[PDB]
């Protein structure tokens, strides 16, 4: 999608474009802001040696799960307790994504509503 | 008898040549069998040189 | 070692129109005063065990009902013995 | 890997048609072979099946993905339209060759010639057979990962492959049902494109090849 | 193995994990690397014992040769063919020596990078460092020569090359 | 094939070429047997509607506008039979076929092998030594002055005689030579 | 030579030519392993245009799908050490900017 | 291939059931000697599709300019055995 | 290699039993194993993880201020 | 009444849609008839040839020599200097020569005033 | 050491014996394609191996 | 150096004095242990040369091109034992003495420490060739391709000499070392504009270029099997020699000369290969595919750089073995069918297998398939001129693509299709057919495997 629909036939500056998202600073919203952690060093992400884009911050469970295929190799069904985690910890990834997606979305709304605002009591 | 002579002259012979020079004739010249270096994870005991690598962050773990 | 073994012919007499779609073409042709002068030579593929047919549905559901069963046992087998 | 294996065995199910129809290749002269000749028919089914990316079979490990990678990915939308469209059409090309080739009646020569008790024959179709139905789960389960997965999706975006597959059978079934009618029309234009292969080979095997070789003999 | 200097030719440490087996399951590559130890690497040593022993029954040596230092073309006289003469045969020697040089550094970088894996991006900056260093130099030397090179001809870009290094210097310093 | 060619097409011939060209095409439309058995039908009650037309000018107008609808109509994508010189097997065993005469340059040590067959083989020289000489006589007179009018062939006429140049036509490598 | 009748008793069967008779200046243009002029069911004009049509449409509509493309409703993906500074390409002393992520 | 080495007589006896099928030719008054034109009142169109009966069956096709003077059902036969040179 | 199976001409091949087994057999191992797999992994087809609605999370979380703090 | 076809130079009339052959005149029939005859004797005396059973080579044919000596060695003796032909030669030996040149020139003129000026990152290149 | 070498090139050398045999006897008698299909099946079943290892 | 030449004198004395059905076989005989002699000239030395006399020396251009021209002359010898059976004993006496001759004069050329005696022997070559082409050649238009073949050479050659006894009263010398060690840049002028011309063109003309090319299919066709098999494998390439000979005194102006020749090869080995899909004649294809690799030879050189030398070495070697053997494959039909037209005679691959894997073969080496010599020297040359313009490439491909094809096209219409009915004279291949293509193919499958060897002295 709907959004695609809503920036190409309605409004563009209306809605966020993902090249240069995020537009705004994180503090904007709220003055908390928790930073994110990393489980896995460098020295470890390294050694695993995984893949440049698979060093995320889902890569602890991806090395447990590469642990578990190394060690029963036979048993290729063994480990999947292991497979649901990193899938589990990609879904929070994922949904992470979609919250600053539509934080960045609102925050963009209220902008435009204050400019709207602004010009109207400046044509008062 | 047919597939004992068979894999006697087809698989063990040319296999045999294969080890022999590889073994004593391309690895005696440098570089010229490259391995990739095996994946070293946490709690790795290591062979070499009897070194264990530290475990990990203890991250939160749930679900 | 080939085939030599004299097959011989059917009778002509046992191909009739009758029963198949041929017929529903011979009844359309005499609504407009026109007869199929050929309709007999065809009738041998709609005869023998080429007269009965298969849905695509069918067809796709070719070993369903084996496979289904063999499913149910092993489900149930699976249920028993976890179960334990 | 998974095409190698599910295209071979649909090329040994056609070859093995074909030789027993007395090197007959055109659909049009092969009836009714579902009962006729069921191993070819059986062999056919399973591979058409894993074509078109039924679940469990090895299409699905390797289709599947490929269509939800393409959904969501910074991509042209005309592109994801064609995919779409495409894997559609395949169903469709699919639903033709079983149709045309096992459904109907027989209409080829009188003098019956269908064999397939060989044990060739069925040895080397029930091997591919074998991994046509196996080969991609065994695989799949057996590779470390080497990509980020596609964990969540929203559901018509997760059943798209699917919905189009499903789109196409039908769509394909109702407009070949349409043959046994005893009615007859002239062909369109879009039929012609389609059967004239775009007409790709005519005006660029005619076209190009001359205006050179006169040259070649005129001018050079 | 000693056939190779291992400065020359440096190798990491090569650490190896060892097995650990999580399940009861036997594998299927041990028992298959053992039969083909059994089966392949022991007749394969024998006959290679058998051959060793046989080439130390006769032994003999061969030598590198030595080629001594002569008087380089820039201290040539105009006209002396004979000293030119000499001055040709050592660039020559100097060049073959040189493109050996360039061999072995581009040796090193595909070594690096078949053996550090999905790494090489980071793990590999002193070996591809050390052949951008290389690669300068030797360019800087030999390049556009042409398939008539000589060592007049190396001498003469030298020669341009300096001259301008000097201007671009002396217009520095009076900027 | 076999036949000789004539020096035109009759009408009544170009009307059967089109009757078997539009029946085929036909065919090829309709895959099912009833429906072209009812579409033949149709097509020969049409074609036999005209049938007994007397006047050339309108015959001649007609089969002109049912060649141009055929033309409009021609299913491009026709069946052709697998030996047809269009089908998928037009030419397969050509490469196979080799001439007769190749066997006139076999060693001796492979005619020792199959000796009857090259006995007959030199019965059919000698036929067709004496048969060539008899068959250049009969053509000469029996050709007609300035040229012939067309190729055809006469058969044999006396009793020892064979058809003029026969040799060619009646040793053929086969149909399918392995 | 492609349209010459393939049932006539040529002497020259693949070429499809008479012993005698005069020969194209073109022969070797036509043998049939190259360009032929035989009639197609469909137009030579009409082909064209129908093709160029559907090259020239689906070039367009391959940059219109461009110019519009299609995505989905997250944020760009986020990397833990300064974007992967050192792992991609390395210069380990210059001390980038740091980048730091948002958690929400 | 597996195809079987077909004689004449299977060549005639194919040919005479094609044409038993006919209903517009009588079984009883047809012979391998009897004309079509004239021995059965048969029409010209008649004929053609009794040639492309023949074609179907044996799975060849036979060029116009021969098909046109094949009359009769033991001409047929010898063109069929002299097109797929059939020994006896 | 095979066994002595002669023409018919206008009537149904011959067919061997072992042929018609073996087909019925390799047909029903496909649909069991299809079954099987998906009773087994039902997660797979149909997805694991629902799509949360972006329009269904609160204010809060999102940081917006009642658009006057700024 | 139907679209009609429009033949081109690659895509020829069908012979069934000829005009030419439904305009029958005894000139015509004439004209056929005597195609027909010379055909007839040049296949019977390739014919009378072909079965000789002495003969032991090649049938020399007087059309293969006329057609190679007419492509091959029968061409200068009848050109003749024409504005067309003048044009066209000039055209198709001069254009393409000075064509090539000017676009060789350009880039490898544009390569020296980028490597004179020094940025083109020759690094790595060391073979040429 | 590390038979992976060694196996994944006797693989690739196993497949080229018919082809310097197809000068022998062999090459025309009846048996070549049953000898070309054992030698591919051969090849195969040993290549199996390297694939384990990677694993 | 002597030891390879007073053979080949000996060679003479030989010939005249052998019996009347013996010629044959000694000179195979002894020709073929010449050439097992010069194979010593292989070995070579990174340094300088192997300087033999003050007459004579060798190095890694000259070498291949010495064993290339000692080896041709029992295959020549091989290929004309057949047409020239019912000749009298004195007439196939001096035509073995003329390719004696050739070769002896081609051995002294390319040796030739001095350039006035490369010139003097570089002419010599002309006369036993023109002799050959001239006197055993079937068709009448020889004689009118003799004087092509002579009047275009000598035409480019006469002013050459001019400027060599120029060159000897400025510089004071010709030996070839002394050249090289004391070269001096030629200024941009029009005296050195006209020298660089009348030094360049008589080389121009041999290779040759294109537009200078119109003698080349004449003489190929025109000439006894012997004789086109020596035009085409080596007197084409003493041209090529020439030139990477000379070039050291003609920079810098080369630089900005060499324009107006390399597109006229660039385009030309582009015209020449459209002409060979549609040709009649399969000697006129041969040679005009002789051409464009020739011209392609002509850009390497004319580029000058290590890469181009070595892939323009390689190059002219393996175009001199492919090229005698299809003219050997066309002259083995051309004795059965008296044509010398590709059309005539069809299907010969059912009549003759072996002769059409030998077809097939030569075919494949002519289309430049991988890892043969004739690729490797297309693809250095191709690289180097990729290294000079990055817009060659497209050229080069074009080239490429028309290669492949007029090669498939003389495979396919020659032995492919359906026999022609009325040939009935074609018998099966002699043994000695068969061992002259045996002896064609076997060294370039076999040189394959040590390029190092033709890839010349900038190896
Ligand atoms: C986003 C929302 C999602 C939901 C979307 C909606 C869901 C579906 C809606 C359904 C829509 C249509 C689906 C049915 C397909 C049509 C079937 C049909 O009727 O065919 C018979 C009919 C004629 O048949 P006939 O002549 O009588 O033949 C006699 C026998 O039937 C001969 O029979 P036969 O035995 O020889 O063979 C039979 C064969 C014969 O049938 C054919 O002839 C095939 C040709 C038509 C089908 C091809 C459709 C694919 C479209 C791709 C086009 C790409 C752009 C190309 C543009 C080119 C521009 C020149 O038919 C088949 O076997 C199957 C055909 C297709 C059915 C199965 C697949 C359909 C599903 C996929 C389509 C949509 C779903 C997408 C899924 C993803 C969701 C988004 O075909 C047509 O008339 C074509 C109709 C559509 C053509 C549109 C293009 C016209 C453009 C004209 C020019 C315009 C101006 C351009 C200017 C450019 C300037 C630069
Ligand atoms: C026939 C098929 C091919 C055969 C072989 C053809 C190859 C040979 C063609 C000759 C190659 C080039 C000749 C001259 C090249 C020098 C560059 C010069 O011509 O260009 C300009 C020269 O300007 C004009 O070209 C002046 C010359 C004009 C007169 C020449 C005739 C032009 C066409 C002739 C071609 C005919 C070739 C065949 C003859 C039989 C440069 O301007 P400028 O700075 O001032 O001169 C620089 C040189 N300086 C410093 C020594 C003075
Ligand atoms: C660029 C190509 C330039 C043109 C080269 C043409 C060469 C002319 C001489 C070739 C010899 C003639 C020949 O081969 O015969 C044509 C022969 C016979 O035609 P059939 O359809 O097979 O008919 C058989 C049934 N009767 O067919 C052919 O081979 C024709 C092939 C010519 C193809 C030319 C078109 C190529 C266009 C390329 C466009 C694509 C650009 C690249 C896209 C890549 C994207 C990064
Ligand atoms: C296949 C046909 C090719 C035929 C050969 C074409 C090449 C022609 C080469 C030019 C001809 C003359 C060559 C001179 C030999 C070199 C000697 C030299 O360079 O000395 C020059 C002399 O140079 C000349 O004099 C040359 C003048 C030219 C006279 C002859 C004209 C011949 C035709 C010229 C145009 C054709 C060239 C290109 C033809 C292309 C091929 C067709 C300097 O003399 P100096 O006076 O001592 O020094 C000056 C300081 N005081
Ligand atoms: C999909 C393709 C569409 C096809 C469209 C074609 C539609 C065709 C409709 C045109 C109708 C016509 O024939 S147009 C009618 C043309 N005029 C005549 O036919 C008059 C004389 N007819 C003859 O002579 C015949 O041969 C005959 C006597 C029948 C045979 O005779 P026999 O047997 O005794 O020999």
């Amino acid at each position: 999608g709907a959004h695609l629909a809503r920036r190409y036939l309605g409004d563009a500056s209306k809605e966020p474009d993902p090249l240069r998202m995020p537009t705004f600073p994180p503090d904007y919203g709220f003055p908390e802001r928790k930073e994110r952690e990393m489980v896995a060093t460098q020295q470890e992400m390294n050694d695993a040696q995984l893949m440049l884009q698979q060093r995320d911050y889902c890569a602890h469970y991806l090395i447990q799960l590469l642990k578990c295929k190394r060690d029963s190799f036979p048993n290729f069904l063994a480990c999947k307790h292991e497979q649901h985690d990193w899938d589990y910890c990609e879904h929070l990834d994922y949904v992470k994504r979609m919250k600053e997606f539509e934080r960045e979305r609102r925050l963009l709304q209220r902008k435009k509503r204050r400019e709207q605002r602004e010009a109207e009591m400046a044509r008062g | 008898y047919r597939h004992s002579i068979f894999a006697v002259t087809h698989v063990l012979i040319p296999v045999w040549i294969i080890h022999y020079y590889l073994k004593y004739h391309v690895t005696a010249k440098p570089y010229t069998v490259v391995e990739r270096k095996p994946r070293i994870f946490p709690g790795d005991t290591i062979l070499e040189t009897g070194e264990v690598i530290p475990l990990m962050k203890e991250f939160p773990d749930q679900h | 070692e080939h085939g030599h073994s004299k097959m011989e012919l059917p009778d002509y007499k046992q191909w009739k129109i009758e029963g198949t779609p041929l017929e529903t073409v011979q009844e359309k042709l005499a609504a407009r005063g026109l007869r199929d002068p050929w309709g007999r030579n065809e009738a041998w593929r709609y005869s023998g065990g080429f007269a009965n047919n298969v849905s695509f549905v069918g067809a796709l559901l070719k070993g369903f009902k084996w496979g289904f069963a063999a499913f149910v046992v092993a489900v149930g087998a699976e249920y028993y013995l976890e179960s334990q | 890997c998974m095409h190698a294996f599910f295209k071979a065995m649909l090329f040994m199910c056609s070859g093995s048609i074909i030789h027993s129809l007395n090197d007959e290749q055109d659909i049009r002269k092969m009836g009714g072979l579902y009962k006729a000749m069921p191993f070819t028919t059986t062999a056919l089914i399973i591979g058409s099946l894993a074509l078109t990316g039924m679940p469990y079979l090895t299409g699905f490990y390797s289709k599947d993905l490929i269509i939800e990678a393409v959904n969501m990915s910074y991509t042209n939308a005309w592109a994801l339209l064609m995919t779409l469209i495409a894997t559609s059409l395949t169903a469709a090309y699919s639903t033709r060759i079983i149709f045309f080739a096992f459904l109907g009646k027989p209409r080829f020569p009188p003098l019956v010639l269908i064999n397939e008790n060989n044990p060739l024959l069925i040895n080397s179709i029930k091997r591919l057979l074998i991994g046509s139905i196996f080969a991609g789960f065994i695989i799949s389960n057996n590779i470390p990962p080497m990509t980020v997965p596609n964990t969540t999706m929203p559901l018509y975006m997760k059943m798209t492959a699917l919905i189009v597959t499903i789109m196409g059978f039908m769509l394909a079934l109702e407009l070949n049902n349409t043959t046994y009618y005893l009615k007859f029309k002239y062909p369109s234009q879009t039929y012609k494109f389609s059967n004239m292969l775009g007409y790709y080979p005519s005006i660029m095997h005619r076209l190009p090849t001359y205006h050179n070789l006169s040259m070649s003999q005129k001018s050079a | 193995p000693d056939s190779w200097d291992k400065d020359v030719y440096p190798e990491p440490p090569r650490r190896t994990p060892a097995p650990a087996p999580q399940t009861s399951l036997p594998n299927p590559v041990t028992y298959l690397t053992k039969i083909f130890d059994l089966l392949v690497d022991r007749p394969v040593t024998l006959a290679r014992e058998f051959i060793e022993q046989q080439h130390a029954k006769n032994r003999y040596y061969y030598y590198h040769r030595e080629f001594r230092r002569v008087p380089d073309i820039t201290e040539c006289e105009e006209k002396d063919i004979l000293c030119m003469f000499e001055a040709e045969m050592q660039w020559r020697r100097d060049y073959k020596v040189d493109q050996e040089i360039v061999n072995i550094i581009q040796e090193r970088l595909k070594a690096c990078q078949q053996r550090e894996g999905e790494s090489y991006r980071q793990n590999c900056a002193k070996e591809l460092e050390q052949f951008t260093q290389v690669s300068k130099a030797f360019q800087d030397r030999y390049s556009d020569l042409g398939a008539h090179y000589s060592a007049r001809k190396c001498l003469a870009k030298q020669k341009q090359r300096m001259l301008a290094e000097r201007k671009a210097a002396k217009e520095a310093a009076a900027a | 094939a076999f036949s000789a060619p004539a020096a035109y097409l009759t009408h009544q011939q170009k009307v059967l070429r089109l009757y078997k060209r539009a029946l085929r095409h036909l065919e090829s439309w309709c895959v099912h047997r009833d429906k072209y058995r009812y579409f033949a039908c149709l097509m020969r009650a049409r074609f036999d509607e005209h049938k007994n037309e007397k006047d050339m000018v309108k015959a001649t107008q007609l089969l002109r506008q049912a060649e141009e609808e055929f033309w409009y109509g021609q299913h491009p994508q026709p069946y052709i039979f697998p030996e047809s010189p269009g089908g998928t097997s037009y030419e397969r065993y050509e490469c196979y076929k080799v001439p007769e005469w190749c066997l006139d340059d076999w060693h001796p040590s492979e005619k020792a092998m199959y000796p009857d067959y090259f006995a007959k083989r030199e019965q059919w020289k000698r036929l067709r030594r004496e048969s060539w000489e008899r068959e250049v006589k009969q053509l000469q007179e029996e050709t007609p002055p300035g040229g012939p009018r067309t190729e055809a062939l006469p058969p044999a006429r006396k009793e020892g005689d064979l058809p003029p140049l026969w040799w060619h036509i009646v040793t053929r490598p086969r149909e399918r030579p392995m | 030579q492609q349209e010459r009748d393939p049932w006539y008793d040529w002497d020259h069967p693949d070429l499809r030519l008479n012993w005698g008779e005069p020969i194209h200046w073109d022969l070797d243009m036509y043998i049939r392993n190259r360009v032929d002029t035989s009639p197609t069911p469909v137009s030579w004009n009409t082909m064209c245009k129908h093709l160029f049509g559907f090259v020239a449409f689906m070039l367009f509509m391959f940059w219109v799908g461009e110019i519009y493309p299609s995505y989905q409703p997250v944020g760009p993906k986020q990397y833990p050490y300064n974007d992967l500074y050192l792992e991609r390409g390395g210069d380990p002393t210059k001390e980038p900017e740091p980048v730091v992520h948002y958690e929400i | 291939s597996d195809a079987p080495p077909l004689t004449l007589e299977a060549i005639k006896d194919r040919v005479l059931y094609v044409l038993k099928l006919y209903d517009k030719i009588d079984p009883e008054k047809l012979s391998v000697n009897s004309h079509f034109m004239k021995d059965l009142g048969l029409d010209s169109l008649d004929q053609v599709e009794i040639i492309m009966a023949m074609e179907d069956e044996f799975g060849f096709e036979i060029p116009d300019i021969d098909a046109e003077k094949l009359m009769c059902p033991q001409e047929i036969v010898d063109y069929i055995a002299d097109k797929k040179d059939v020994y006896e | 290699g095979g066994v002595h199976i002669e023409p018919r001409y206008r009537q149904f091949p011959q067919l061997t039993r072992s042929q018609l087994i073996q087909a019925e057999f390799f047909s029903a191992t496909m649909w069991f194993w299809i079954l099987w797999r998906f009773w087994h992994d039902s997660d797979a087809v149909l997805g694991h993880f629902p799509y949360p609605d972006p329009s269904q999370w609160t204010d809060e979380e999102l940081g917006i201020l009642p658009d006057d703090e700024d | 009444s139907f679209p009609k076809y429009k033949p081109s130079r690659l895509a020829t009339l069908p012979a069934t849609l000829d005009p030419a052959e439904y305009d029958i005149s005894p000139e015509t029939r004439k004209a056929q008839a005597e195609r027909l005859a010379i055909r007839s004797r040049l296949k019977r005396e390739y014919l009378l040839q072909y079965n000789d059973p002495n003969r032991l080579g090649v049938i020399e044919d007087p059309a293969l020599i006329r057609w190679t000596y007419a492509r091959s060695a029968n061409i200068y003796p009848n050109f003749r200097p024409t504005p067309k032909t003048s044009l066209l030669g000039a055209l198709f030996g001069i254009g393409p020569l000075f064509f090539w040149y000017y676009v060789f020139k350009t880039d490898r003129d544009k390569k020296e005033k980028l490597i004179q000026e020094g940025k083109l990152d020759q690094t790595f290149n060391i073979s040429y | 050491m590390n038979p992976f070498a060694s196996l994944t090139l006797t693989t690739l050398t196993i497949l080229t014996i018919p082809i310097m045999m197809s000068n022998s006897n062999i090459y025309k008698t009846n048996l070549y394609p049953n000898y070309v299909k054992t030698t591919v099946s051969y090849a195969f079943t040993l290549s199996l191996v390297p694939l384990l290892m990677f694993m | 150096m002597l030891k390879i030449i007073i053979p080949t004198t000996m060679l003479l004395p030989m010939t005249w004095m052998s019996k009347h059905n013996m010629i044959w076989i000694n000179a195979t005989v002894h020709s073929l242990l010449i050439s097992l002699i010069s194979l010593s000239l292989l070995n070579q030395l990174g340094e300088n040369s192997l300087n033999f006399s003050l007459t004579f020396f060798s190095d890694s251009l000259s070498a291949p091109l010495l064993v290339l021209t000692t080896w041709l002359l029992p295959l020549m010898l091989m290929a004309s034992q057949s047409h020239l059976s019912k000749e009298t004993t004195t007439r196939k006496k001096l035509y073995i003495t003329m390719l004696i001759l050739l070769q002896l004069f081609l051995i002294m050329t390319f040796t030739a420490t001095e350039l006035i005696l490369f010139y003097i022997l570089f002419e010599a070559t002309l006369v036993p060739t023109l002799i050959i082409i001239t006197r055993w050649g079937n068709q009448t238009e020889r004689l009118n391709a003799g004087l092509y073949f002579l009047f275009y050479t000598l035409a480019g050659s006469l002013p050459l000499l001019v400027a060599l006894v120029y060159i000897q009263n400025t510089t004071g010398s010709l030996n070839f070392l002394i050249i090289h060690y004391w070269s001096h840049p030629l200024s941009n002028s029009w005296s050195n504009i006209f020298m660089w011309l009348a030094c360049i063109m008589a080389f121009m003309v041999k290779m040759p270029l294109y537009g200078l090319h119109l003698w080349l299919p004449k003489a190929h066709v025109e000439a006894p099997i012997a004789g086109s098999m020596v035009l085409a494998a080596v007197l084409l390439k003493l041209g090529g020699y020439g030139m990477m000979r000379i070039t050291t005194i003609l920079n810098p102006l080369t630089n900005y000369m060499a324009y107006p020749f390399l597109m006229l090869s660039m385009w030309g080995m582009i015209m020449t290969s459209s002409i060979c899909l549609r040709q009649t004649d399969l000697k006129s294809l041969i040679a005009y595919s002789s051409v464009s690799h020739m011209a392609l030879v002509i850009v390497a050189i004319m580029i000058q750089t290590p890469w181009s030398f070595m892939g323009a070495t390689a190059l002219m070697i393996a175009h001199g073995l492919t090229s005698s053997m299809l003219f050997c494959l066309a002259n083995t039909n051309y004795e059965r069918v008296h044509s010398r037209t590709m059309i005539l005679a069809r299907g010969l691959q059912t009549l003759l297998p072996l002769m059409a894997t030998w077809w097939l073969v030569a075919s494949l080496t002519n289309l430049a398939l991988p890892p043969s010599i004739n690729l490797i020297g297309e693809l250095f040359i191709i690289t180097a001129s990729f290294s000079w313009s990055n817009i060659t490439i497209i050229l080069m491909g074009m080239n490429m693509m028309i290669t492949a094809l007029y090669s498939l096209y003389m495979l396919i219409t020659t032995q492919r299709g359906k026999y022609t009915h009325h040939i009935n004279n074609i018998k099966p291949s002699f043994t000695r057919e068969n061992a002259l293509m045996a002896l064609h193919i076997l060294p370039l499958l076999l040189l394959t495997l040590n390029p190092k060897m033709i890839l010349g002295p900038l190896y």
